[PDB]
């Protein structure tokens, strides 16, 4: 207990193993160990450490954060095996400035706290207001189908489709920065939309199962084709491509034959729950030197977090479909969700990247707080809804009080 | 720090930080308004400058 063995870090990059005397206070090793990091770097053929100007020479963690000067390494919570960094850091003493005339004063210290308006996020705001423009057009088209299913939907929302995508392909040929592409990028993900219900709105006839195959169908594949060409904003278009192809199974099962939606309804279920298992299997094969691990990486986290997120969606939707406080025997589909819940919350705590985990957790008290609001509308009461709002309120009540106290 | 004569910092040390007098110096504005003719935003402004 005498002593403890951590890696010191010195300038630009050299790591040093050292053993330092776990007791006495940080602040008398210091010196010393600049001598001994010199030393090193000198024999290495390397440059030395040196000062600037008016300054001090500190031992930090390798957050940067200094150590109390007059403490104890043994008082601190380093232990052997840990890092710490040798820095200098600069004198911060300068004169204070004074301006007592109160409209100047106020424009004066307003102007360098806060940011102005600039041309470059005025473009941005104008991509974004574009983009929530046509997803209303596309809305009222699509709304009016349900009551006449002419050709009309249809040929207005292909001509829409092609001239925000012609617009988007001139923009990514000319993009040379990432303010650029985030603007290519809004004008191409607003494109799918319209294409979308545009196909779809092609199969006359009263609105249903034939027509829903093929919305679902083009939407799958623009959504993979965008991703395989552009190769940015992974975890939107795979999170698409999954509801997508998911919805147009079922889609198509229910078109050609289909007992009953229960039926599918578990069927979805089911393929959601081995997916989850094999989730992490999926973005691992779907995903100078030192660089090829950095990309794999976080691409691979980028397939996960999406598709983590987009089977939540389907099993939320599936599960609020599934229960029901009329049909049969009213309790078996409720203790199911239970136990599909249970499994969501006790494997969600597998995950250490915190999306990953928060996304889970959350997808869990969702499907439980949708199924308490579920039987409360319906099969109406006093009692009922007495006793979901006790139920609802104390439920997350309780989740935080485990955590906080 | 040199003792001979031209080095003007010998035998001073720092104490802490306070108030000092700038540099600079300021010379009186020519024809002062009297009292009753000061015009009152551009009285205090200089008054307080």
């Amino acid at each position: 207990p005498q002593a403890v063995v951590v890696g010191v870090m010195a300038g630009e990059g050299v790591q040093i193993g050292v053993l330092l005397d776990a007791n006495a206070p940080v602040s008398v090793m210091t010196d010393p160990l600049l001598k001994v990091v010199n030393s090193r770097l000198r024999e290495l053929g390397e440059a030395p450490l040196e000062a600037t100007g008016r300054g001090r020479w500190a031992l930090c963690l390798v957050d940067g954060a200094p150590l109390r000067a007059t403490q104890s390494l043994t008082e601190q919570d380093v232990y052997d095996g840990d890092r710490l960094w040798i820095r200098f850091i600069a004198d911060t003493e300068r004169r204070s400035q004074v301006i007592e005339h109160i409209s100047t004063a106020v424009a004066s210290d307003l102007s360098k706290r806060f940011a102005r308006i600039d041309p470059i996020v005025a473009v941005q705001v104008g991509a974004s207001m574009v983009a929530t423009g046509v997803v209303l057009a596309t809305g009222v088209l699509g709304w009016w189908r349900w009551h006449h299913n002419t050709w009309l939907t249809t040929i207005y929302t292909a001509v829409i489709g092609v001239l925000v995508l012609a617009v988007a392909m001139l923009l990514l040929m000319r993009a040379k920065t990432d303010a650029d592409r985030r603007v290519a990028d809004i004008m191409l993900m607003s494109a799918i939309m319209p294409v979308t219900v545009a196909a779809a709105a092609a199969p006359p006839g009263p609105v249903g199962s034939p027509q829903a195959v093929l919305g679902f169908g083009v939407l799958t594949v623009a959504a993979a084709l965008a991703l395989r060409f552009t190769g940015r904003r992974l975890g939107i278009y795979t999170t698409i491509v999954i509801i997508g192809a998911l919805t147009m199974l079922a889609a198509l099962a229910r078109m050609v034959a289909a007992t009953s939606a229960v039926t599918l309804l578990s069927s979805l279920l089911l393929i959601c729950v081995v997916a989850y298992h094999a989730a992490p299997a999926l973005s691992r094969r779907l995903a100078s030197s030192v660089r090829d691990v950095l990309l794999q990486a976080e691409r691979a986290r980028s397939f996960l977090s999406g598709l983590l997120t987009g089977l939540g969606v389907m099993v939320v939707v599936c599960m609020t479909s599934l229960c029901d406080p009329h049909t049969g025997q009213r309790w078996l589909p409720l203790i199911l969700a239970g136990f599909t819940s249970g499994f969501l919350l006790l494997r969600g705590r597998s995950y250490v990247d915190r999306w990953q985990s928060i996304t889970l957790a959350g997808t869990a008290v969702i499907i439980a707080a949708a199924v308490c609001v579920r039987y409360a509308l319906e099969l109406s009461s006093p009692l009922a809804v007495s006793i979901v709002a006790a139920i609802l309120v104390l439920l997350p009540a309780a989740g935080m009080a485990a955590a906080a106290h | 720090r040199k003792p001979d004569g031209k080095d003007l910092n010998f035998g001073v040390v720092r104490v802490g930080v306070g108030m000092t007098r700038p540099e600079v110096t300021w010379g009186e504005p020519q024809n002062m308004p009297t009292d009753i003719e000061l015009e009152p935003v551009t009285g205090k402004a200089l008054q307080e400058f």
